[PDB]
């Protein structure tokens, strides 16, 4: 039965050095990002203005086809660079810098992994991106910058060819994940440690990746609660650090001996964005 | 592989 300190020792001794990381909305809410599942008062109001019946409808095609304004209200909030990474992002950046990151799989669409300096080659934005968009009527693609002015002006962007609503390439319920998701085929059998941070593990097929690592591989969960496949089918080398995600990350940094390198990385990257 | 939830 492994402890958090055991996992930090495996890393310090380089017994684990090919780390795969899975993250969700829990690592972005410390940055101020509105979690769509738990909206803040201001965002909740603006969404209610257009009769959003429930949070998940923001990412449902039938609702979007009927009324795209709630989605574009949320999209306006997630303009690239309107937010700053937090300690969890910089920890993952430090994992990369120390040569330990095999791949980071994210469900978030805020782009904060990229802002924190984790390279795109190391990232799988499994639920899509605002970098591109697709007409919902004729399926023509566009660069994401082609719709940005409209989105920032509270206008629904429309196709120059057919006038249909153009939708950013965020993966909605029922849509295919991007092909880059298929990096999991080789990545997960290659991982020697799996980290899960700030996700409810309730969206598929992302959640089932937790079962893709070999059974020798410790699965370390840093999360408020034990959730998903980690709860339903535990493995003997699972470790759960249950509580606030930022505090969990900071405890792991302390056990690793990375506290000063973190402090230096934060000041350096805070200097970049200020 | 299509995105889903609840099952
Ligand atoms: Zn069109």
């Amino acid at each position: 039965k492994l402890s958090l300190q055991d996992v930090a020792e495996l890393i310090r001794a380089r017994a684990c050095q090919r780390v795969v990381v899975m993250v969700g909305a829990g690592i972005s809410t410390p940055s101020g990002i509105p979690d769509f599942r738990s909206p803040g008062s201001g965002l909740y109001s603006n969404l209610q203005q257009y009769d959003l019946p429930y949070p998940e409808a923001i990412f449902e095609l039938p609702f979007f086809f009927h009324n795209p304004k709630p989605f574009f209200t949320l999209a306006k909030e997630l303009y690239p660079g309107n937010y700053k990474p937090n300690v969890t992002h910089y920890f993952l950046r430090l994992l990369h810098d120390k040569g330990l990151l095999l791949r980071l799989y994210t469900q978030n669409i805020d782009g904060l992994e990229r802002v924190s300096g984790i390279p795109a080659s190391k990232l799988v934005e499994a639920h899509g991106t605002f970098a591109s968009a697709t007409c919902t009527v004729c399926q023509r693609p566009f660069p994401g910058e082609d719709i940005r002015a409209d989105v920032m002006a509270d206008r629904v962007p429309r196709c120059p060819v057919c006038t249909g609503v153009v939708k950013p390439d965020i993966v909605f319920f029922g849509e295919p994940l991007p092909q880059r998701f298929l990096l999991h085929v080789v990545d997960f059998p290659m991982a020697d440690l799996l980290l899960i941070l700030g996700t409810s593990l309730e969206v598929e097929p992302f959640a089932s990746l937790t079962e893709a690592v070999r059974s020798s591989v410790p699965r370390l969960l840093i999360n408020r609660d034990l959730v998903g496949p980690l709860a339903w089918h535990p493995r003997s080398r699972d470790v759960a650090q249950l509580g606030d995600v930022v505090h969990g990350v900071e405890s792991l940094v302390e056990l690793l001996g990375w506290t000063e390198e973190m402090r230096d990385l934060v000041q350096r990257e805070t200097g970049k964005l200020d | 592989a299509r995105k889903s939830t609840g099952g």
